[PDB]
């Protein structure tokens, strides 16, 4: 069995086996990576974007193994697709945070597994200071990979 | 530095690191005195002042170095911003050390960065401490006979 705590821990840590378990358990309870369960509820932040977050040296394969999951119950898409909800990061995907950190690697493999690269990071984390801040590139990917000089 | 090592950490009789002079003064306390606002100066007392810190941290990590205060009641930072020397003041200020232990020594930590953007957090002694002077205190009062100051 896994709770939302239990899979966001595990990813914490890169560990792609306490996730062994994982991919025949919502196969039982046909439970998805996206369930209304698996998010917090007040970001909607799932574990790939926990993934994205805690990054060891621009490396996570927790990723690799979340997405294979994804795909064999085919929450593929909208589990790579999933955005922040909260005033702040509001819109926000997977692909924002691999570009915000200069990885090609994650930019690659998220556009392949079918990131939505017109997806708009529109919270207020991406516009003007409140001072927040701050900071506007506005929005969508390609604006933001040129904005950082990418 | 090398000789400060040695002192501190020989194994015939490691120096303690908290002693003070006739004055009050301990080593960090001195190091303050020691300067005096060229470039080089801040710099070498800035960073043996550093390498103090995480000298005491690494073998005697109770110890809270930088409250210790010299006879006239100064800690290290407010005779720094008694006697101008303030290159120094802003290095006691500003810096923000991340190693294992390194939370206690530090002054400030920054929360939070976003791919342009960033987030600095100050701690922050000289505001809060209402009880004996504040940084701001000493300073505010500024009499300033001096250019200086």
């Amino acid at each position: 069995l896994y709770d939302r705590r239990s899979i966001f821990d595990a990813v914490a840590q890169s560990n792609c086996q306490e996730l062994e378990s994982l991919l025949p358990f919502l196969q039982r309870s046909k439970k998805r990576l996206t369930d209304s369960e698996f998010k917090d509820p007040e970001t909607g932040k799932t574990c790939l974007l926990k993934a994205m977050l805690n990054l060891h040296n621009g490396q996570n394969d927790t990723i690799a193994l979340l997405l294979d999951v994804a795909r064999k119950t085919d929450s593929l898409k909208q589990f790579v697709n999933a955005s922040y909800t909260d005033s702040y990061y509001k819109g926000q995907t997977a692909l924002h945070i691999a570009i915000e950190r200069r990885n090609m690697t994650l930019v690659t493999l998220l556009v392949e597994n079918g990131a939505d690269v017109q997806a708009a990071a529109n919270g207020d984390f991406f516009k003007k200071t409140k001072g927040r801040p701050g900071f506007y590139f506005g929005e969508l990917p390609l604006s933001l990979a040129a904005c950082t000089n990418q | 530095l090398a000789i400060v090592k040695f002192l501190l950490q020989n194994s015939w009789q490691p120096a303690d690191i908290s002693a003070r002079d006739s004055v009050g003064n301990t080593v960090l306390h001195a190091l303050v005195e020691v300067a005096d606002n060229t470039v080089d100066n801040t710099k070498f007392v800035t960073s043996m002042y550093n390498e103090i810190l995480i000298l005491g941290a690494k073998l005697h990590p109770t110890l809270k170095l930088e409250e210790i205060t010299n006879r006239k009641g100064l800690t290290p930072l407010a005779l720094a911003a008694s006697s101008g020397k303030i290159g120094v003041l802003a290095y006691i200020l500003q810096r923000e050390i991340h190693e294992p232990e390194c939370r206690h020594l530090s002054r400030k930590f920054t929360e939070w960065a976003y791919g342009p953007v960033h987030s600095s957090l100050y701690d922050l002694s000289c505001i809060d401490t209402c009880e004996k002077n504040s940084v701001l205190e000493v300073i505010a009062y500024s009499s300033s006979e001096t250019p200086n100051r």
